[PDB]
């Protein structure tokens, strides 16, 4: 199952990013990569798979390393990651 | 980051 198909591809999560603060220290396309959309305020964001929403974003935050950390049973996640990797992250 | 909370 997936939350939300119109966000299904890179292109349409990168459009989202329109309006992506730059004031942000993390850039849209990494983002958009680890399957998030921008939701439209401030520095939310969702995966169009799991629906998991993250904010307040840090410099050196790591889109994937934070998507495996807060929801490791993302099937995009495990999809374009591995289970390694996030067996890994889930580790620390 | 931290999740959106719901
Ligand atoms: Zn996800």
């Amino acid at each position: 199952s997936i939350s939300n198909l119109s966000m299904q591809t890179h292109a349409a999560r990168m459009r989202t990013f329109m309006y992506w603060p730059s004031s942000v220290p993390v850039q849209p396309e990494q983002l958009a990569s680890a399957g998030f959309y921008y939701v439209g305020r401030n520095d939310d964001v969702k995966c169009f798979c799991c629906d998991g929403g993250l904010r307040c974003w840090e410099s050196g935050d790591d889109p994937w390393v934070e998507h495996a950390k807060w929801f490791p049973r993302c099937e995009f996640l495990i999809r374009m990651k591995g289970q390694e990797f996030v067996d890994e992250i889930q580790g620390r | 980051a931290v999740p959106i909370a719901q």
